[PDB]
This record gives structure tokens, C-alpha cells and sequence, in this order.
């Protein structure tokens, strides 16, 4: 109820639709397991890290069979078939090539680590703002009006389950910005003036719930000759 | 033929990149422009091998008349050649596409090709088609200056988000990798300075940061809270995400599925 | 001049498609407010949406309903001044021009690096091959190979480092598109200077 | 050059990744909505001029 109040809906809505809301939540949770169970490219983000690391290590190891313009890629036979004054002329080329390989590997690793750190910072911010509280930033904790979030752990990563509120089954109405009565203008305290064709009510913005217009849910604050589009009706005391 | 006003004493001609682009014929004084012969990349478009064996080929950054002329004279280096029916060659801003039939329907993109062109495998028999990508369904909202729309029901939806946190920590020994166990190689390598100390420092910093990432993400709270033995919360069912005591590692069903879904010397 | 083995690939989305996306976003935010960013689009008259936004920043609705004409005139003049401000300022779009300048500079350096000798008799392979025997040509060819490999490596590392920064900028732009266009923001100085109304 | 190993495969992989990320950036920024909305033929919005 607190969270519905946080997104702009009164508490009686939840207290009167509790069973339906619970059933909808249960079904939505039930569908997640099936959705993740039968989708091939579901966790590609976590698999890419492993693939890249394995590929880099394999390239580094394979680079050891190159010659770099020498007689052989093995040091043992170079040492066993040549004299010291002539072996270094072959050894230094291997040294240069292998140093270059190590340097390339280390630079690539640094560049990847920076991106991983940025991703981890984003995940920490999301953990603070969507799990430990209710967020008002749009599209930060799911699509819709945020209610809550749940974390789960995965190899080298995290998975967030966002629960959101989505409106449905809209209807069209005639509206007006103010009501004229006794030469006085009336604006709603919170809500909007609505008309079903013959009668006028005041309703909350995100859920249809018409009420009788009264001095308890409006304020006067002005005259009747300034507002454009004003509609005159009766306001009960 | 060239339209360059060579002064009577020059012979060659260069450009900004400083490469030859004009020349003068010695026997007949005449200016000839020189242009390099056509070259470019080749891309292969395929569905899965589980589906079919048909392919399409894209020659990048070239007009189709030149590739046809080169093929007819046998001057194109990749010796293999697609059948090239009269009605399955298409010209796009990315190049020349051979082996796909262009239709004028719009679908969601499947395999990106170029400037708004995608390709897909369709049964129309089954073949490969090229089309212009569709951006979405068309909708117009009934705007008026005294009309409003208000919802009368709702839906509770649950979605997922996946984020990487850490990666693998590795360490390397210079002397073993470069020299193995040869003393002459080590003595020679000792003359190069201190690159290996820098390499070790970089890798160590990476590893420490890897640990710090997980610490920052997961160690948010300072208490270890426990859920009550009776799991009744007004009709809400949390069994799929709460830990499972029967199994030894004490993981929720969804966590078990996630750990079995990821496959790793 | 198509260079020597260097090519440029076209982007997947053309300018017309990006313009269509922008037009759809404008139409949605003009006819629906912030409802279409969270579900189905719900129609509402524009002055009432402006009243909602004034209520969002802490002012009552009667203020707008009584100063509607003045507010409309101020908005019209403010929009009118933007075109003049952008039309006659030299360093207005330096951020977008810097990317183009840097890319062109890097490509030009890479191409120009092909006329260096790197301690060889010539920088042209054809004449080295045409005036030397095979046992003596490789001693000159390998130096060119090493120099050109170093040039390619430098270019690729620089490109990666620039791409990281471009990606960070794009992430910020996406967050701004979600939080300032599809809704009303309360973060200070995130969607302009002042109390945010719309974008 | 064939004696130097596999530097060129790494170069190609790096450049290809950069290009794919370039496309993904624009996709993430601009393809926010799923419907193509249209503005009404009569452009009156209470005195505001767009
Ligand atoms: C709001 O939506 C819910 C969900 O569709 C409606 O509940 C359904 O009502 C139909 C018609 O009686 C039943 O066949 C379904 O079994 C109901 N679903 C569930 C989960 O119980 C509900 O009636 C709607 N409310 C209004 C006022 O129309
Ligand atoms: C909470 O949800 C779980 C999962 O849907 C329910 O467990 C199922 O219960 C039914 C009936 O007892 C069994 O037929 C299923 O095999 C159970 N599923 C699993 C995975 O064990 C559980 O009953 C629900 N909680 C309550 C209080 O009803
Ligand atoms: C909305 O603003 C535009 C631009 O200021 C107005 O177009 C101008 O209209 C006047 C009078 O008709 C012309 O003298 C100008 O040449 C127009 N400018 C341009 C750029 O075409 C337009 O009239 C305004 N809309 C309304 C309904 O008044
Ligand atoms: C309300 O009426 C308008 C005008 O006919 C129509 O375009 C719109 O679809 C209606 N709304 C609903 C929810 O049917
Ligand atoms: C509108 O509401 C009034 C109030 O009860 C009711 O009498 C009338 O029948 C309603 N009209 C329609 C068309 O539903
Ligand atoms: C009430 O509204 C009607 C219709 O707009 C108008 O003709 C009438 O003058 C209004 N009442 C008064 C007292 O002005
Ligand atoms: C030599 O070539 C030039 C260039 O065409 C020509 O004008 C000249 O007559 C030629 N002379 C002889 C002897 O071949
Ligand atoms: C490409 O080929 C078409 C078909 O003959 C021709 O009309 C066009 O001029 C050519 N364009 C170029 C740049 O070669
Ligand atoms: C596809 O769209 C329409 C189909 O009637 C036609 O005007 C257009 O020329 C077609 N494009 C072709 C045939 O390339
Ligand atoms: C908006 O109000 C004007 C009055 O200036 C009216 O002419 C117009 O018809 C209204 N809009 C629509 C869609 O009817």
C-alpha cells in the first residue's frame, strides 16, 4: 500500500484488489523461469567475458611457436647446435617478438578492465536505488512505474527482477479545466474533472473512480471571467 | 586522359598523401592520370547450417557493372562464383549484393547489411530475400482540446536485467614465458631494463580491482537477516527466489538454473 | 582516394530513419505527455499537461490557467531566439566537429606513414625487388615490415581508447533521453538550469 | 610477413568490435519507442507554436 501511494494511487485500490494483485504477481514470477529456461541468447553478456578471456589467453600461448625471422622457435636446439657467439643473434629476435606479445596482451587487459569497472559501478548504483528504495527515475528500474526489485547472483554477474505497474483498459471522456458556480471558479485539489455525457465528477489521475464534486475536494481561488474553457455546473456544500 | 596544366619542366605529379597520380609519356608529351585498380572486401550472408546451405555474397564499395565486367573477362581474384541469375543482383550503398531477391515489403531487421537494408530467410520455396527495415507500427493518437483518456484496470509485470561485475584474475611470469629455464636468455633479457616490473604491477592492480568490484556491489548490508519460519505474506509467493534448504549449496531455483545455464588449461 | 587497404563502412540507420524516430518522440510527447513512456498513450489537452507540470514543480494550477497567454508568448519568443543564437555563433557545435577532425587526422597520419624508410634504401617495394637479388632483398623488406606493423598497432590502440569515451557519452545521452524527454526530472541541473518542465 | 604470427587477426577483431558498438550506440539512444506516433492535421495547442 505504501508503494502504491508512492506511485500516485490511493491505498483502497490495493486493499480491495489484494487477491487479484497477488495472483498476477504469482503468475508473472512463474513465467520468468520458463522465459529464461528456453532462450538461447539469454545470458550472452556473461558469456562474452569468458569467451574473450579464453581467446586472449589462447592467442598468447599460441604466439610461442612463431619464429620471428630465426632458424627455430625452440631455444634448446639453438643452444645445442650453435656456439655462444652465434646463438645470441638468434635469441634476441625471439626475445623481441615475445616482449611485443606480452605488451599487447597487457594493454588489451587494461582496456577491458576499465569497461568492466564501469559496468560494476552501474550495478552498484542500481542495487542501492532499486532494491533498497523506490525509484522515480524513468526507465531506471524497469519499464513502467517502479514498485520494487529483487537481486539474484550469477557467475561473474548479477540479475535484477523488476516489478512494475502498468495501466490498462483505458476509456475516453470529456474534461474541463474549472467549474463555475455562483460566479466563482473551482479547481480540483488533486484529480481531474470528468464527464460521462450528462454528469460531472472528479477522479484521480491514474485510476477511474468518480466522486461527487464538493467544497471538500476543490478550492475557489479566483473569478469566472478569466479561465478559457470554463464549464459551469453545481458544487454541493 | 588528364586535364592538369603541367609546366614544361615537370614530369611526375603528387597529391597531399604524396603518392604519384599523373605522368607524362616520354615519346608523346601527354598527361596521363593514374588510378588504382578496384579492390575491396567480401562478406558472406548465411542462415544457420541447421536451416540450409544457401548463401549470399556482398562485394563492398563497388558498382555492379564493374564486377560483372570483371567476371565476364575472368579478372576477379576469388575464383568461386555465384550463379548470378538475371534477377538476383542488387545495388546498395554498401556495395553489390548477389544471391538475394529484393522485395518491397517491410519487416523487422534480421541480418543487417547496410544503409537500411536487411536480409532474411523466408518461405515466400524457401529463399533469401533483401528488404528495407521497418521502424515499427504506425499509430496516431486522437488529440482534441476537450477530451481525455483514463485507465480502468492494471497489470503487474516482472522483467529481468543482467549485468557483469567481475572477470578472471591472471598472473604471468616473464622469465618462464620468454626464456623458459635458459640462463643465457635471462642474461640477454636483463639488458632490456624493467618492463617486467611494470607488467607485474599492471596485472596485480587489475586483480585487486576485480575483488573490489564484487565487494562494492554485494556487501551493501552489515547484518545477516533471516526470514521467519512461517512463509505467509498475505498471498504472495516468494518460493522461486528464496533459498532452497534441501540442496547442499542453499540456492534458489532460479539461481540453480542460472548457474547451470553458463558454461565455462 | 580510397587509400591503400582502408575503407569506410556506412551506418545501419540512415538520416531519414533517425528523423522519423525524432518525429515520433515529438508527436508522442506533444499529444500524450509522459503517459506513452510507461504504457499505452493517453490523450490530454496541452494546457492541462502544462498545469500538471507546474503542479510538479510546486506551483498551483490557477497560476497557469490565469497566465496562459503570457506563458505562451514567452515560450514562443524563447523558441524563436534559439535559431538566431545557433545561426550566428562560430564555436556552437565544436563537440561534433572534434570527432570528425580527429578521425580525419588519424587516417591522414596512417596514410602518410607509408613514405618513411625506417633505415632502408627505399620506401618502395617494387624497386627494391627490381634492383636486388632475393638473398639481399629481405634484409631491407623486414625493416619496412616492422615499421608498418608498429604504425598499425598505434592506430588501433588509439581507436579503442577513443571508442570507450564515445560509448560513455552515448550512455549519458540515452539516460538523458529517458529521464528528461519521457518524464519530468527532479535532479538539479540535469535537464537544464532552473526548474525542469520538459525537453 | 607470415612468419610474425597472428597480429592481423587481432587487429581485424578489434576494428569489427568497434564498428558493431558504433551501431549499438545509435540504436540505444534513438530507438526508445515502439510505435510511430503522428501529430493531428490541425496544429492548435492552446496558443503554443511548435
Ligand atoms: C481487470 O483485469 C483482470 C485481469 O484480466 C480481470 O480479471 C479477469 O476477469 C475475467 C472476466 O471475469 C476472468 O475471466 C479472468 O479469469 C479474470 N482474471 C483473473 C486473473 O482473475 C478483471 O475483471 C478486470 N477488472 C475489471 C473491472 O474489468
Ligand atoms: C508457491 O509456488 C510454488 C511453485 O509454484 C508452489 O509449489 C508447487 O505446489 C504444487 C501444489 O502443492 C505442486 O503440485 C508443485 O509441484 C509445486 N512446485 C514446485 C516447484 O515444488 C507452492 O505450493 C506455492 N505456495 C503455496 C503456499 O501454495
Ligand atoms: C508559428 O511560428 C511561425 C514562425 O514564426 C509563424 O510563421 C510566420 O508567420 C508570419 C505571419 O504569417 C510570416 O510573416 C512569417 O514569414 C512566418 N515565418 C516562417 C518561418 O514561415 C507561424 O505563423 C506561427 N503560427 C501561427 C499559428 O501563428
Ligand atoms: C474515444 O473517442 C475517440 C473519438 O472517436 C476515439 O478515437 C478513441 O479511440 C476513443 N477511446 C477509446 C478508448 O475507445
Ligand atoms: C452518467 O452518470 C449519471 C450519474 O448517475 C447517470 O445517471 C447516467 O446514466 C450516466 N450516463 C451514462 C451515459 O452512463
Ligand atoms: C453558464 O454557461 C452557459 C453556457 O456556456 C452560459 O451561456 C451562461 O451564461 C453561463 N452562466 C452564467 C451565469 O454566465
Ligand atoms: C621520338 O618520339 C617522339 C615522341 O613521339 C617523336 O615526336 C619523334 O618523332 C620520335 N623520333 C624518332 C627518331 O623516333
Ligand atoms: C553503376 O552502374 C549503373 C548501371 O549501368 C550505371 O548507370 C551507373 O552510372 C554506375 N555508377 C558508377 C559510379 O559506376
Ligand atoms: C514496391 O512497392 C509498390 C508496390 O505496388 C511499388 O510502387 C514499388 O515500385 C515496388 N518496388 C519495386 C517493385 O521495386
Ligand atoms: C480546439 O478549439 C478550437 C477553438 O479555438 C476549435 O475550433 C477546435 O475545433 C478545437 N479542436 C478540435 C480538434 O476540435
Amino acid at each position: 500500500a505504501y508503494r502504491f501511494n508512492g506511485i500516485g494511487v490511493t491505498q483502497n485500490v490495493l486493499y480491495e484488489n489484494q487477491k487479484l494483485i497477488a495472483n498476477q504477481f504469482n503468475s508473472a514470477i512463474g513465467k520468468i523461469q520458463d522465459s529464461l529456461f528456453s532462450t538461447p541468447s539469454a545470458l550472452g553478456k556473461l558469456q562474452d567475458v569468458v569467451n574473450h578471456n579464453a581467446q586472449a589467453l589462447n592467442t598468447l600461448v599460441k604466439q610461442l611457436s612463431s619464429k620471428f625471422g630465426a632458424i627455430s622457435s625452440v631455444l634448446n636446439d639453438i643452444l645445442s647446435r650453435l656456439d655462444p657467439p652465434e646463438a645470441e643473434v638468434q635469441i634476441d629476435r625471439l626475445i623481441t617478438g615475445r616482449l611485443q606479445s606480452l605488451q599487447t596482451y597487457v594493454t588489451q587487459q587494461l582496456i577491458r578492465a576499465a569497461e568492466i569497472r564501469a559496468s560494476a559501478n552501474l550495478a552498484a548504483t542500481k542495487m542501492s536505488e532499486c532494491v533498497l528504495g523506490q525509484s522515480k527515475r524513468v526507465d531506471f528500474c524497469g519499464k513502467g512505474y517502479h514498485l520494487m526489485s529483487f537481486p539474484q547472483s550469477a557467475p561473474h554477474g548479477v540479475v535484477f527482477l523488476h516489478v512494475t505497474y502498468v495501466p490498462a483498459q483505458e476509456k475516453n471522456f470529456t474534461t474541463a479545466p474549472a467549474i463555475c458556480h455562483d460566479g466563482k471558479a473551482h479547481f480540483p485539489r488533486e484529480g481531474v474533472f470528468v464527464s460521462n455525457g450528462t454528469h460531472w465528477f472528479v477522479t484521480q489521475r491514474n485510476f477511474y473512480e468518480p466522486q461527487i464534486i464538493t467544497t471538500d475536494n476543490t478550492f475557489v481561488s479566483g473569478n469566472c471571467d478569466v479561465v478559457i474553457g470554463i464549464v459551469n455546473n453545481t458544487v454541493y456544500d | 586522359k588528364s586535364n592538369k596544366k603541367f609546366l614544361p619542366f615537370q614530369q611526375f605529379g603528387r597529391d597531399i598523401v604524396d603518392t604519384t597520380d599523373a605522368v607524362r609519356d616520354p615519346q608523346t608529351l601527354e598527361i596521363l592520370d593514374i588510378t588504382p585498380c578496384s579492390f575491396g572486401g567480401v562478406s558472406v550472408i548465411t542462415p544457420g547450417t541447421n536451416t540450409s546451405n544457401q548463401v549470399a555474397v556482398l562485394y563492398q564499395g563497388v558498382n555492379c557493372t564493374e564486377v560483372s565486367v570483371a567476371i565476364h573477362a575472368d579478372q576477379l581474384t576469388p575464383t568461386w562464383r555465384v550463379y548470378s541469375t538475371g534477377s538476383n543482383v542488387f545495388q546498395t550503398r554498401a556495395g553489390c549484393l548477389i544471391g538475394a531477391e529484393y522485395v518491397n515489403n517491410s519487416y523487422e531487421c534480421d541480418i543487417p547489411i547496410g544503409a537500411g537494408i536487411c536480409a532474411s530467410y523466408q518461405t515466400q520455396s524457401q529463399s533469401i530475400i533483401a528488404y528495407t527495415m521497418s521502424l515499427g507500427a504506425e499509430n496516431s493518437v486522437a488529440y482534441s482540446n476537450n477530451s481525455i483518456a483514463i485507465p480502468t484496470n492494471f497489470t503487474i509485470s516482472v522483467t529481468t536485467e543482467i549485468l557483469p561485475v567481475s572477470m578472471t584474475k591472471t598472473s604471468v611470469d616473464c622469465t618462464m614465458y620468454i626464456c623458459g629455464d635458459s640462463t643465457e636468455c635471462s642474461n640477454l633479457l636483463l639488458q632490456y631494463g624493467s618492463f617486467c616490473t611494470q607488467l607485474k604491477r599492471a596485472l596485480t592492480g587489475i586483480a585487486v580491482e576485480q575483488d573490489k568490484n564484487t565487494q562494492e556491489v554485494f556487501a551493501q548490508v552489515k547484518q545477516i537477516y533471516k526470514t521467519p519460519p512461517i512463509k505467509y505474506f498475505g498471498g504472495f509467493n516468494f518460493s522461486q527466489i528464496l533459498p532452497d534448504p534441501s540442496k547442499p549449496s542453499k540456492r534458489s531455483p532460479i539461481e540453480d538454473l542460472l548457474f547451470n545455464k553458463v558454461t565455462l588449461a | 582516394q580510397k587509400f591503400n587497404g582502408l575503407t569506410v563502412l556506412p551506418p545501419l540507420l540512415t538520416d531519414e530513419m533517425i528523423a522519423q524516430y525524432t518525429s515520433a518522440l515529438l508527436a508522442g510527447t506533444i499529444t500524450s505527455g509522459w503517459t506513452f513512456g510507461a504504457g499505452p498513450a493517453l490523450q490530454i489537452p496541452f494546457p492541462m499537461q502544462m498545469a500538471y507540470r507546474f503542479n510538479g514543480i510546486g506551483v498551483t494550477q490557477n497560476v497557469l490557467y490565469e497566465n496562459q497567454k503570457l506563458i505562451a508568448n514567452q515560450f514562443n519568443s524563447a523558441i524563436g531566439k534559439i535559431q538566431d543564437s545557433l545561426f550566428s555563433t562560430p564555436s556552437a557545435l565544436g563537440k561534433l566537429q572534434d570527432v570528425v577532425n580527429h578521425n580525419a587526422q588519424a587516417l591522414n597520419t596512417l596514410v602518410k606513414q607509408l613514405s618513411s624508410k625506417f633505415g632502408a634504401i627505399s620506401s618502395v617495394l617494387n624497386d627494391i625487388l627490381s634492383r636486388l637479388d632475393p638473398p639481399e632483398a629481405e634484409v631491407q623488406i623486414d625493416r619496412l615490415i616492422t615499421g608498418r606493423l608498429q604504425s598499425l598497432q598505434t592506430y588501433v590502440t588509439q581507436q579503442l581508447i577513443r571508442a570507450a569515451e564515445i560509448r560513455a557519452s552515448a550512455n549519458l545521452a540515452a539516460t538523458k533521453m529517458s529521464e528528461c524527454v519521457l518524464g519530468q526530472s527532479k535532479r538539479v541541473d540535469f535537464c537544464g538550469k532552473g526548474y525542469h518542465l520538459m525537453s
